[PDB]
RNA sequence: GGGGUAGAAUUCCAGGUGUAGCGGUGAAAUGCGUAGAGAUCUGGAGGAAUACCGGUGGCGAAGGCGGCCCCCUGGACGAAGACUGACGCUCAGGUGCGAAAGCGUGGGGAGCAAACAGGAUUAGAUACCCUGGUAGUCCACGCCGUAAACGAUGUCGACUUGGAGGUUGUGCCGGCGUGGCUUCCGGAGCUAACGCGUUAAGUCGACCGCCUGGGGAGUACGGCCGCAAGGUUAAAACUCAAAUG
């Protein structure tokens, strides 16, 4: 997992407030942070299939949240993916 | 099972203590189980049937 | 020859056979005798009585060393575990202690397959 | 449970140096697991014996 | 991140232990070392022989440190031919209170 | 460990046992060939081969059909065995042909 | 997932002591031993596996996972809140994971052991039993994609009497509650019956997979996949009047 400080940074950045942990921006930012963090793990540990199942769940949850944000508000979507550097 | 014969003890009494030390420690039962290879499915199956027996005796102790 | 005050009786009690060996305290062999060498052959070896006889002949082998104390070191699940030491005490050694030295692996190597009989 | 607390641990090993079941000693399952870890750590440091 | 380091020294090399305990703590206290506990247990009787030795000089240390410096300390124990055995553990919290 | 290392070579003296293969009148070709291959294996390795042919019930009437089978095995193992004894009558309810290795 | 490491044991090697057996079976023999075995003791080498704890205990989607320690890492659960605001459920095709055996390449090889060799047994003995023993079992990387891969029970959600346990949280004052997971019994109900029974095989809803007499056959042919072994998809003629629970 991410550290409490790493989490608290993202919530402040991508949220409307520090209290706002729920927003799709924060959620996607949190998922992105961890997904990108674990790329180093699975580079070394190629055979760690049990952990990788957790990574695919993050990617699947991010995709679903982004797709929700797209049809909810394209402006928020377009801003978010460019900030995080997501293709889609 | 290490049995020093204590200050003035008979042999027959001392032998009973040695045999009992082995019986509690579990040496003859241990050697016999390690004589032949038991594959995990057999081990698990044996452990289940014991658990069923043990528990079923308690339900026979109860209802009576 | 040398005199030895205190000895050690190693009893290799297998299922098929009993080996009794008296050593020094540092495990130097003084004399040995087996149930197989006691005029028992085949499955005659694997009785308590054949072990008893093997003990007696082992005692007779180490009369010259002049031993009165023995420490017993029984090993294995053999039928002649207790019959050896009983017969050793009958030879007139003061049995100071009895130890079980049966090798148990803490897992160790895979045993042979079960006999289908 | 502590691996350094040899006094308490010695109550839950036999003469040979084997861990006693929780059914015998009446230990709770959670503490029995901590006990077993402690004893094995003590065994590594040669504070307790494995065998004999 | 809160460790507990026991190490056992060759009982003849009990005189080296003074100098080594300094080096280890000096390295730890170099990088935000919080020596919560330090107990020279002394030359105890071993429960079984390690390398034909029936005694060894035990030491305990409960420290908070970087997770790099402890791995770097573990590297030294391997190289230290005097020190015969060591268990580095992870504790959740600091232990200040005394052990028997 | 002295006399055994001589008696090993004395034990090497091969002990020719008799191997019994039992035929019937009804025995079919495929099964005859199995039993023949068994007999070949024995006589190849220098083992004698007792060859019974058992009758059951009213097969005792037609004895000559039994004799054909015993005659046939002799013929098939003509160059691989000699007939130590060929049967004449049905002793009991059997006719025994002991072959020998060449 | 990765790395390190501990103790026990088997084998082997080198020594010491020692002397005629050892080993094995239903009974034997092969085998091993006077070039000194087996036994016992000291030291060394190497590989594989982790006694006790250990539990109808735990964890994991399933397969599966068991010394201890560290590093990296996934999930689950509880307590109070705060936050987002239907973002959900299922899922043909697709993608990945997937015991053991097996395959390729290179290592490793203690113990075990298909094949095989010898010894027995027997009517025969291509076996069961005995002594050996190669692949393999172990590691790396790649392949294979199947198992009674089973709870022979798809996934998700709601509802519907009880009793006795286990394991793991938590509140309150051992007691009194309240969550998660799990074992056994049993009520209504259901079921051909056996049984299942709030972890349903009950009462309902969503979506998927699958069945339509037995044998022929999970076979042939074709496609796809595989280095191969084979896997996957999957008929028909024909024949039987059954097969089956
Ligand atoms: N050979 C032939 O064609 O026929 C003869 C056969 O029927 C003999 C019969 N055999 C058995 O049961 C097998 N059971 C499995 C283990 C091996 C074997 O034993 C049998 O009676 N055995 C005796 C021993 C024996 C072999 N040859 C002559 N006698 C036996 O002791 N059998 C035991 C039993 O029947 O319970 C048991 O099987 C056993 C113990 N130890 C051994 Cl070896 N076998
Ligand atoms: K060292
Ligand atoms: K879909
Ligand atoms: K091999
Ligand atoms: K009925
Ligand atoms: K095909
Ligand atoms: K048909
Ligand atoms: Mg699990
Ligand atoms: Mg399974
Ligand atoms: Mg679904
Ligand atoms: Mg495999
Ligand atoms: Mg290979
Ligand atoms: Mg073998
Ligand atoms: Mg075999
Ligand atoms: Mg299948
Ligand atoms: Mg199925
Ligand atoms: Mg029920
Ligand atoms: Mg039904
Ligand atoms: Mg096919």
């Amino acid at each position: 997992s991410l550290s409490t400080e790493a989490t608290a940074k993202i919530v402040s950045e991508f949220g409307r407030d520090a209290n706002d942990t729920g927003s799709t921006e924060v959620q996607v930012a949190l998922l992105t942070a961890q997904i990108n963090h674990l790329q180093g793990h699975f580079a070394e540990h190629k055979k760690d299939h049990h952990s990788r199942r957790g990574l695919l769940r993050m990617v699947s949850q991010r995709r679903k949240l982004l797709d929700y944000l797209k049809r909810k508000d394209v402006a928020r979507y377009t801003q978010l993916i460019e900030r995080l550097g997501l293709r889609r | 099972p290490v049995i020093k014969v204590r200050e003035n003890e008979p042999f027959d009494v001392a032998l009973r203590r040695f045999k009992r030390s082995c019986e509690k420690a579990g040496v003859l039962a241990e050697v016999r189980r390690r004589e032949f290879y038991e594959k995990p499915t057999t081990e698990r199956k044996r452990a289940k049937a014991s658990a069923v027996k043990r528990h079923a005796k308690k339900l026979a102790r109860e209802n009576a | 020859r040398k005199q030895v005050s205190d000895g050690v009786a190693h009893i290799h009690a297998s299922f098929n056979n009993t080996i009794v060996t008296i050593t020094d305290r540092q495990g130097n062999a003084l004399g040995w005798a087996t149930a197989g060498g006691s005029g028992f052959r085949g499955s005659r070896k694997s009785t308590p009585f054949a072990a008893q006889v093997a003990a007696e002949r082992c005692a007779d082998a180490v009369k010259e060393y002049g031993i009165k104390n023995l420490e017993v070191m029984v090993k294995g699940p053999g039928p002649g575990r207790e019959s050896t030491i009983r017969a050793l005490n009958a030879a007139g050694f003061r049995i100071t202690n009895i130890t079980d030295v049966t090798p148990i692996p803490h897992x160790g190597c895979r045993p042979p397959k079960k006999r289908r009989v | 449970i502590d691996y350094k607390d040899i006094a308490t641990l010695k109550n839950y090993i036999t003469e040979s140096g084997k861990i006693v079941p929780s059914r015998i000693t009446g230990t709770r399952a959670k503490y029995q697991r901590q006990l077993a870890r402690a004893i094995k750590r003590a065994r590594y440091l040669s504070l307790l014996p494995y065998t004999d | 991140r809160h460790y507990e380091i026991v190490f056992m020294v060759h009982p003849d090399q009990s005189e080296q232990v003074p100098g080594m305990i300094e080096r280890y703590t000096a390295a730890i206290t170099g990088a935000e070392g919080k020596i919560h506990r330090l107990e020279d247990w002394g030359r105890r009787q071993l429960a079984y022989p390690i390398n034909k030795l029936h005694k060894a000089h035990y030491v305990l240390m409960n420290v908070e440190a970087p997770q790099e410096v402890i791995d770097e300390l573990e590297t030294t124990f391997r190289f230290n031919d005097a020190v015969i055995r060591s268990m580095v553990m992870r504790t959740k919290h600091a232990v200040t209170e005394a052990s028997p | 460990e002295k006399s055994k290392s001589s008696k090993e070579q004395k034990k090497k003296q091969k002990v020719i046992q008799v191997k019994e293969i039992k035929f019937r009148p009804g025995t079919d070709e495929g099964d005859y060939q199995v039993k023949l291959r068994s007999l070949i294996r024995f006589l190849e390795e220098g083992d004698k081969a007792k060859i019974t042919l058992r009758f059951r019930g009213r097969e005792m009437a037609h004895q000559q059909i039994g004799m054909e089978v015993l005659n046939r095995v002799k013929d098939d193992l003509q160059e691989l065995a000699v007939v130590e004894s060929f049967p004449t009558k049905i002793e009991g309810r059997q006719m025994i042909m002991v072959l020998a290795p060449k």
